[PDB]
């Protein structure tokens, strides 16, 4: 389940991160578009190392 | 022969070529004199020309009708030390770089500093993990088979 | 009001006065200098300076020198041939990269930049598939 | 002399504009959604398989074939 | 003349409208992110299509994408 | 207290191999650790610009000081080996007794895989490389005679770059001095202008009145090396000099006293060459440095230092104003006192300039014995020295365009020279594009005019010699006055400074060394040619510098910097529009520019001046005087140029010149190598970077420092070196092989 | 004969690795994953996320023209 | 000490005595055993 300190597979094609492990840092509760903020261990084209992603975007690896 | 070729032992260009080369040498020897050290080197220069030849005529290469060696490598095993047998070698040698390589890699992946260890290698380690490569082609074998070599599809892709 | 200046073979030319031109305004508490866009260096009046461009651009690269001596009231018009003027930055009297309740969304997309629609699907129709 | 090498240009320039006009085809009218599991969507499913091996291919050639010509000239 | 699009993955860094050599993006209120507000592009008629706004989108992708087109005075730069 | 005063800081930074240990110490940004491949690259890139590893002056002048030292470290080991070598694998003493015959010789090869081919015959019971640095003639001007002095020498080189190094530490590490020691420009002046050229001179001068022309006359007179005295013997008996000069029987008495005349002996303004070496009379030389030495100590005395008496550079810049140039060259003092680029920018220019004039000058005076018959020797420098000099003047521009996006400051620039230069750049730049255009137009279009004119078969319509011509008036005049100012303009004198201006032919060995150098049509049009290829140059390495900080396109270039890839893709395009591309650009125009200037020497001289005189008046020039009739088209310079100058190397295999058609080879496939770096573009390797690393994770590995393909600029620098390496490459080789076989 | 057979097939096998790759990656790539919305020839997408030069399906072609006059060459 | 051996372990360090390494033996196996195109 998506959580603090959770890992999950990104599942956006768009991302560069795409099939890739990732740490689930916070998940916002307000309503937020894309409530997930999950963090990276390899930075993008950009430099960039988190994004955040919609819970269905994600899923739990273990 | 095969290909209409000629064995070098018994191809007169070859021979030619032997002796020409040899006069050149020789010629420029007669400049210098005695025990002078550039004829003295001179000297010795033609003793490996008439080793090099002689090595070749007691090989099993054939000459065309330039007279110059030509290799062989179609799978016979007769020609097999002109490509097959040094084919090994270079095969091994190859393997056993990039199995090292990559176990280094991996192994130093999951390291307090990843990246650290890749600008500055852990000189100890390498040199344990590189000796370890003379058995390169059982240890991927055996990995193949652990399912533990090929990855699954579980590694980004593009979009489309 | 014009600051002091000696002149320059970079600055305006026929589409100023045939096509379109540009205007910045400012209040400075003291005289310094600073670089034009066009080319050189001038001193600015201690007060209000008025300042012709060709372009809006140039206009807004030198509001962002005048951040720096510490003046935020810059204001940018555009003026026609005819004698219109058009006021354009800051456009509601706050700053663009402040949000002010008041202001609409335009050319907003609601999806990721991977939802749009397949170029084929499209075809024939006039329309691109960001604007579809 | 003239007609060979009169054919041989004309047909390198006819076979580059196939390619290119395949890949035209691919951004304008290529349908995902038709071609589902077709052989042609399977082909843009392992592209980077045969990007990368045509890459190996090139390497091997290139690597040894201008080796060779170097050890002969020197 | 360009065209320029926000997506929904905007998080109103405002990076983007502080990077606009032109003013052609704002920052509008939005309940869609945390920080509440969302760019727009009100004036694209002054786009010269730098792309520095993209360079400045901390997004995984692009949340404000320029889609180079129609060309006028303006769009090309032309002081003269 | 004392304006000028001596400032160090003792102690200012630890020795120790930590930050050895810690790649990207001196950036901010590197310093954090790698995650790309850009890192690696990035830390060479950076890793000398001082600026922007730190904000304080003073920092970057401290490194500035001890860098230097190290380049004088490495300067002087490399001229210690080469000493080293001619002691020990050289022909050096065979070639001193017989300069004519045996060819020099300094490097040899080890008898490893038939590379010993390329140790030739070259005489002397030697077998070696054919060296053409020149270094022979060199040591015999100052009368080296054995290879125990070289040997020694080089013992001294080394012990010389050990100190330096020293040096580099000990003003860093321990003795740093401060920014105040630093900005005394005045003092600075006074000592280099003094010591370092004044005293310089004078000591050589010494060296030559006293140890070489002695050796050099005996040597010349027939004298057998071995039966040369040694040079501390003619220091000691003044008699033996007596001998040989007759005027130091009276002493160092005529000089104190003002009868300087007596001294004629070994002081002469003779001019002209010495008929037996073919080169300069030493005497003259002798005389040359001495009065230059005087000047240069007198000039040193020119500004204030603590004595109240001398110059205010500050003072003596901003007098000079005028009318139509504002405030003049107020400013200007403070800018070169507080910017090392600035200081750089003329400096390199100035340095670059000076090596093409000593390149000029050092063929049509040959400066020292048996040089001017060596045509490979000849040859040789001239490029090389053609070459450093266009590299350093374009970098002098770089650094200039690095000042004005660093540190310029408009308020220190008010209505001063500068200020009104950046406010009329539209004017000069739109002149200058016409000045190239129509140079371009005209100069070219002369040459197209007669490949059509004689390839239709109309040969009295080309403008040549023969049909419409186009002589360089203005140069033939003044040779003539050259020519005619021995006796005249120049009474003293004895002779014309050069033979190219006319004179007799001197010739050494059957060869000759120089004969007066004529101008027709074709030295008209070549010329031309030669300007338009400067100009052009200038052109965007001007417009660079001006618009280094602004344009009407990117009214804010100075904030993206000195080297930024470009603005976008919009504004129609602003690929390349950094003061950095400018240079790049200028790059490829210096080497158009210098590679014509060195095909002319090469043709030209090939063709109207070396070559062979027979003992009566029979003169056969090397290519025999094509260079009239045939480089006037281009046809003329492909086919009697480089397609028949060039059989040389390519039929070089089976020889010592092997090396050379190998290296002729190789710098064709490095040339073509580069054309992919600057044509392609970024983003195609970068995606087949992925393609390549999605077979490496099918594997199970990959690298954590993630590869990535290499930034837009760095892509145009790989390709402009491996362009310039390739092109001057085979011309090295072309030159070099041609040489060998016309020597 | 051998030798240039060989060089004939390298110069076939690298104009079709670039002709091949335009195609494959002509719909979208990591760099720019939405590529097709943007056509089969485009200038660039910017100097942003590394630099973004040649990164058309177009610049394919154009890359293989040089590769291909050098195999028929 | 320590810290030198770090300088020393360095990419670019080991790059240079690897390959210098490598190239020695291959020059000296030529030496003694020269002219080599097939394994005899
Ligand atoms: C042979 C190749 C070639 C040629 C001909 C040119 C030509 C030119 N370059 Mg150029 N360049 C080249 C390669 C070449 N480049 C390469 C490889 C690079 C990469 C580094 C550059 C980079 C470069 C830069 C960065 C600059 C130039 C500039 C110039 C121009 C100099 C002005 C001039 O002389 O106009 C004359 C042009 C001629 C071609 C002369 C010959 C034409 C005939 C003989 C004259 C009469 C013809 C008449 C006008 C019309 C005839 C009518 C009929 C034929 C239809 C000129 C257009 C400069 C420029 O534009 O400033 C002015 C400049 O800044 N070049
Ligand atoms: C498509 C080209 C091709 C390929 C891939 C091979 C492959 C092979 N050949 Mg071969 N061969 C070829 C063309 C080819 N051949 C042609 C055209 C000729 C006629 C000139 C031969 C004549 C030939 C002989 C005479 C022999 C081989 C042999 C071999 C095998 C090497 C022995 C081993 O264990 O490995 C190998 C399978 C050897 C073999 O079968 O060993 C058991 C063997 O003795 N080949
Ligand atoms: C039956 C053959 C055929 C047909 C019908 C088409 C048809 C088409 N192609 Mg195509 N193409 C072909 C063969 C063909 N092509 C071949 C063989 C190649 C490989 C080179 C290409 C490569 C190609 C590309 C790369 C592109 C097209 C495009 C197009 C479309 C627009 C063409 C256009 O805008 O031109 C308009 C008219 C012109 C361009 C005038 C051409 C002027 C040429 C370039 C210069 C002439 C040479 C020179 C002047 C000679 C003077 C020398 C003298 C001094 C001695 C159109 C549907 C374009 C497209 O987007 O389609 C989607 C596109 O981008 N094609
Ligand atoms: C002389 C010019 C030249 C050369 C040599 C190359 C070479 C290459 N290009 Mg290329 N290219 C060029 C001009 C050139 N290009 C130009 C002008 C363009 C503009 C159109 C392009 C456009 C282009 C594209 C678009 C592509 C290439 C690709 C390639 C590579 C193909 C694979 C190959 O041959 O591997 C072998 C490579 C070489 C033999 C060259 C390097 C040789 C060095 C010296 C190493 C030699 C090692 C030696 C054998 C001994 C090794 C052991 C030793 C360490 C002890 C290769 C590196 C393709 C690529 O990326 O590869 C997959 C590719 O997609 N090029
Ligand atoms: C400009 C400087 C210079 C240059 C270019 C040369 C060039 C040459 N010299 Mg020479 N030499 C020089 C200065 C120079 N020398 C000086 C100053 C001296 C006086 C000491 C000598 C004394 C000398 C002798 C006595 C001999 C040469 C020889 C040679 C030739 C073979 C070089 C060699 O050893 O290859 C082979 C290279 C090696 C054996 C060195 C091994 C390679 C090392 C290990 C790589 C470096 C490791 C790396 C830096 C690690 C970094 C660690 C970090 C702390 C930096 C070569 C042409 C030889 C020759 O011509 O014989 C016929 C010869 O016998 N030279
Ligand atoms: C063994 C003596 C020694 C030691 C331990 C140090 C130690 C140090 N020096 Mg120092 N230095 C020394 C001698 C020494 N230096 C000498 C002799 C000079 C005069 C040239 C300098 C000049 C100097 C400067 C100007 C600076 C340092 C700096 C530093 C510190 C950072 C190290 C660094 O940048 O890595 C450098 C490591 C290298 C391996 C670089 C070597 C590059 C070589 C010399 C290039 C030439 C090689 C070859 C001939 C050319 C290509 C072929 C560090 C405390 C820097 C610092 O942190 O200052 C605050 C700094 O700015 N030093
Ligand atoms: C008369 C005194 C004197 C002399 C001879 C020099 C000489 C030099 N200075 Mg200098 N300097 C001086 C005073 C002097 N300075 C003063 C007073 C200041 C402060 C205002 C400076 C500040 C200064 C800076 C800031 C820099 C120099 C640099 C240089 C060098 C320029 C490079 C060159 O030409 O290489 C020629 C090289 C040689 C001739 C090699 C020999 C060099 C030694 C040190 C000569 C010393 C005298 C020598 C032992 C002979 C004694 C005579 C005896 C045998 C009888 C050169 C060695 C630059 C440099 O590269 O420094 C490292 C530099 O950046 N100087
Ligand atoms: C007195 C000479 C001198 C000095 C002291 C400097 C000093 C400087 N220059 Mg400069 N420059 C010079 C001459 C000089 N330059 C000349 C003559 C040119 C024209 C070509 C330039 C062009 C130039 C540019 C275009 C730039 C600089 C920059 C810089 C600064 C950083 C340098 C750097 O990145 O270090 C690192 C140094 C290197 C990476 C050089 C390594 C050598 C490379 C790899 C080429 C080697 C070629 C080699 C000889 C070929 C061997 C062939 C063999 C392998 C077969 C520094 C202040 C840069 C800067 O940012 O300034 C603030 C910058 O952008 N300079
Ligand atoms: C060149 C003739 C010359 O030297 O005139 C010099 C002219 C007059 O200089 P001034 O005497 O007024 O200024 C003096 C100070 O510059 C210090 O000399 O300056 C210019 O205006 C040059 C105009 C561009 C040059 C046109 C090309
Ligand atoms: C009879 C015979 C023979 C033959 C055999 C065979 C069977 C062969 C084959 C051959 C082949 C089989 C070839 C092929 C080729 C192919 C190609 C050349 C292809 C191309 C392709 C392309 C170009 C593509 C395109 C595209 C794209 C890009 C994408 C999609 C779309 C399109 C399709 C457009 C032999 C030898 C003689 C002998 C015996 C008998
Ligand atoms: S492309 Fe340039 S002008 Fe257009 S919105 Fe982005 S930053 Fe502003
Ligand atoms: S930079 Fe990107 S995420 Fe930030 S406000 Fe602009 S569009 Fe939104
Ligand atoms: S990536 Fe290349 S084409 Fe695109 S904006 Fe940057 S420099 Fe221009």
């Amino acid at each position: 389940m998506i959580d603090r300190n959770s890992k999950v597979r990104i599942l956006r094609k768009e991302s560069y991160w795409f099939n890739q492990i990732g740490t689930v840092a916070t998940v916002d509760q307000s309503g937020i578009r894309y409530p997930a903020v999950v963090r990276f261990e390899s930075v993008n084209y950009a430099g960039t190392n988190t994004n955040n992603f919609a819970l269905d975007e994600l899923v739990e690896v273990k | 022969e095969i290909g209409g070729l000629t064995k070098c032992s018994e191809s007169a260009a070859f021979t030619k070529r032997l002796n020409a080369s040899v006069k050149k040498l020789e010629q420029r020897a007669s400049q210098y004199e005695a025990d002078s050290p550039p004829a003295l080197a001179l000297k010795q220069q033609v003793e490996r020309t008439q080793a090099r030849f002689d090595k070749y005529s007691r090989s099993e290469l054939l000459c065309g009708a330039d007279g110059l060696p030509h290799l062989v490598a179609d799978g016979r095993w007769s020609h097999a030390a002109e490509f097959i047998l040094p084919g090994f070698g270079f095969i091994y040698i190859s393997g056993w770089i990039g199995w090292v390589g990559r176990k280094y890699l991996r192994a130093v992946s999951t390291s307090a500093n990843p990246s650290e260890s890749e600008i500055i290698i852990n000189v100890p380690l390498a040199l344990k993990i590189m000796t370890t490569g003379y058995i390169w082609p059982i240890s991927a074998w055996q990995e193949l088979i652990s399912n533990d070599l090929v990855a699954v599809s579980e590694e980004i892709t593009v979009s489309p | 009001p014009f600051p002091t200046f000696g002149g320059s073979t970079g600055g305006w030319l026929r589409a100023a006065e045939v096509e379109e031109k540009y205007a910045i305004t400012w209040t400075s508490t003291k005289e310094q200098i600073f670089e034009m866009p066009t080319g050189g260096a001038a001193i600015m009046r201690n007060g209000e300076n008025l300042l012709y461009l060709a372009r809006k651009e140039q206009c807004l690269a030198l509001s962002t020198q005048l951040r720096t001596f510490k003046i935020n009231d810059y204001k940018i018009y555009r003026i026609f041939p005819s004698g219109e003027v058009q006021y354009l930055h800051p456009k509601d009297g706050v700053f663009p990269e402040k949000v002010n309740p008041g202001r609409t969304s335009v050319n907003s997309r609601g999806f990721s930049i991977g939802k749009n629609p397949n170029p084929a699907s499209i075809k024939f129709s006039g329309i691109t598939t960001y604007e579809s | 002399a003239a007609l060979y090498t009169h054919h041989q240009y004309i047909a390198g320039f006819l076979m580059v504009g196939a390619f290119a006009h395949g890949a035209i085809f691919f951004v304008r009218d290529y349908d995902p959604e038709l071609n589902k599991n077709n052989v042609l969507a399977r082909m843009l499913e392992h592209k980077e398989a045969i990007i990368s091996h045509l890459s190996w291919a090139s390497l091997f050639l290139g690597f040894h074939t201008l080796g060779l010509y170097i050890h002969n000239d020197t | 003349s360009h065209t320029v699009k926000i997506y929904d993955t905007c998080i109103g860094c405002t990076q983007c409208v502080r990077a606009c050599p032109t003013d052609v993006l704002e920052m509008v209120p939005w309940d869609g992110c945390k920080s509440g507000q969302i760019a727009s592009s009100p004036r694209v008629e002054d786009c010269v299509g730098c792309k520095r706004c993209e360079t400045a989108c901390p997004t995984d992708f692009l949340s404000v994408r320029v889609y180079l087109g129609a060309e006028t005075t303006r769009s090309l730069g032309l002081a003269y | 207290s004392k304006n000028v005063q001596v400032f160090v800081e003792k102690d200012a930074v630890e020795t120790s191999f930590a930050k050895w240990a810690q790649p990207g110490h001196f950036s901010r940004t590197l310093a954090k650790g790698p995650k790309t491949t850009t890192w690696i690259w990035n830390l060479h890139a950076d890793a000398h610009d001082f600026d922007s590893q730190t904000s304080s002056l003073e920092e970057v002048s401290r490194k500035i000081f001890s860098a230097h030292f190290g380049q004088l470290a490495i300067i002087f080991l490399w001229i210690s080996g080469m000493h080293f070598h001619g002691a020990y694998f050289s022909n050096y003493s065979a070639w001193l007794t017989d300069p004519i015959s045996i060819k020099q010789s300094s490097q040899v090869v080890w008898p490893i895989v038939g590379q010993e081919i390329l140790n030739a015959d070259v005489g002397g019971n030697f077998q070696g490389i054919q060296t053409t640095s020149g270094w022979f003639q060199m040591w015999r001007a100052e009368g080296i005679t054995s290879e125990v002095e070289l040997y020694w020498t080089a013992i001294g080189g080394l012990a010389m770059s050990a100190i330096m190094l020293f040096a580099g530490w000990f003003h860093y590490h321990k003795a740093a001095p401060k920014l105040e020691w630093f900005q005394n420009a005045e003092s600075m002046m006074n000592h280099h202008l003094a010591g370092l050229l004044g005293l310089g001179c004078l000591s050589w001068s010494g060296h030559q009145i006293h140890i070489a022309l002695p050796i050099n006359k005996l040597l010349d007179a027939g004298v057998s090396p071995q039966e040369i005295p040694l040079p501390h013997e003619f220091l000691i008996n003044r008699d033996l000099m007596a001998q040989l000069y007759p005027s130091f029987s009276k002493g160092l008495a005529p000089f104190f006293g003002g009868n300087w005349g007596e001294y004629s002996d070994f002081l002469t303004f003779k001019g002209g060459l010495n008929p037996v070496t073919g080169g300069l009379w030493l005497s003259d030389i002798a005389h040359h440095h001495l009065a230059l030495s005087v000047l240069f100590i007198i000039a040193g005395h020119m500004y204030r230092t603590n004595w109240g008496i001398g110059h205010n550079m500050k003072e003596i810049l901003e007098a000079h104003k005028g009318p139509f140039t504002g405030e003049g060259h107020k400013g200007l003092y403070e800018i070169l006192t507080t910017s090392w680029h600035a200081q750089l920018a003329i400096n390199l220019a100035m340095m670059g300039s000076l090596s093409i004039i000593v390149a000029h000058h050092m063929y049509a005076m040959p400066p020292y014995p048996y040089l001017a018959t060596d045509y490979a020797t000849q040859l040789s420098l001239f490029t090389h020295h053609m070459w450093i000099g266009g590299f350093c003047v374009v970098g002098g521009a770089a650094h200039g365009a690095i000042f004005m996006v660093r540190d310029y400051t408009p308020a220190n620039n008010y209505n001063n020279l500068l200020d009104r230069v950046l406010r009329h750049r539209d004017a000069i730049i739109s002149h200058l594009n016409w000045v190239c255009i129509f140079l371009g137009c005209h100069a070219f279009g002369f040459y197209i005019h007669n490949d059509t004119m004689r390839a239709l078969g109309r040969p009295q319509d080309m403008f040549s010699d023969k049909a419409i011509q186009l002589q360089p008036i203005f140069a033939q005049w003044i040779q003539n006055i050259h020519l005619l100012a021995p006796g005249t303009t120049a009474p003293n004198a004895l002779a014309t400074t050069s033979y190219a201006f006319g004179g007799d032919v001197i010739e050494v060995g059957g060869k000759i060394a120089m004969m007066p150098i004529k101008l027709g049509t074709a030295d008209f049009m070549v010329h031309h040619i030669h300007a338009f290829t400067i100009h052009v140059t200038v052109l965007i390495l001007l417009k660079g510098v001006l618009y280094a900080r602004s344009s009407k396109l990117i009214p804010d270039k100075a904030n993206l910097g000195f080297r930024f890839p470009c603005d976008g893709p919009g504004r129609g395009g602003t690929c390349q529009s950094s003061s950095w591309d400018h240079v790049f650009l200028g790059l490829f125009w210096m080497y158009n520019s210098i590679s014509v200037v060195i095909f002319h020497f090469s043709w030209k001289m090939q063709s109207d001046v070396w070559g062979t005189i027979t003992p009566d008046g029979a003169i056969s020039h090397i290519t025999g005087g094509n260079f009239a009739q045939s480089s006037i088209t281009i046809n003329g310079w492909l086919r009697d140029f480089l397609w028949s100058q060039a059989s040389q190397v390519i039929q070089s295999y089976g020889s010592a010149s092997s090396a050379y058609g190998l290296i002729f080879l190789g710098a064709h496939f490095i040339w073509a190598f580069s054309l992919m770096f600057l044509f392609s573009g970024r983003g195609y390797w970068q995606e087949l970077i992925e393609s390549i690393v999605w077979a490496h994770n099918k594997l199970n590995f990959a690298p954590t420092i993630q590869p990535r393909a290499l930034s837009i600029t760095q892509g145009r620098a790989v390709g402009l070196a491996h362009y310039l390496l390739g092109g001057i490459g085979t011309t090295w080789a072309f030159f070099l092989a041609r040489a060998i076989s016309i020597t | 004969d051998f030798l240039v057979h060989h060089a004939i097939a390298l110069g076939l096998h690298v104009t079709a690795l670039i002709l091949v790759k335009g195609a494959l990656d002509a719909r979208g790539s990591k760099l720019m994953p939405d590529k097709k919305d943007f056509g089969y020839s485009f200038p660039c997408d910017g100097p942003g996320r590394g630099g973004t030069c040649d990164i058309s399906a177009w610049d394919a072609f154009y890359l293989a023209m040089f590769w291909m006059l050098n195999t028929i060459g | 000490m320590n810290d030198f051996q770090k300088y020393l372990s360095t990419a670019p360090v080991l790059l240079t005595l690897w390959m210098t390494f490598t190239a020695g033996f291959i020059i000296e196996v030529n030496r003694f055993f020269p002219d080599m195109l097939g394994l005899y």
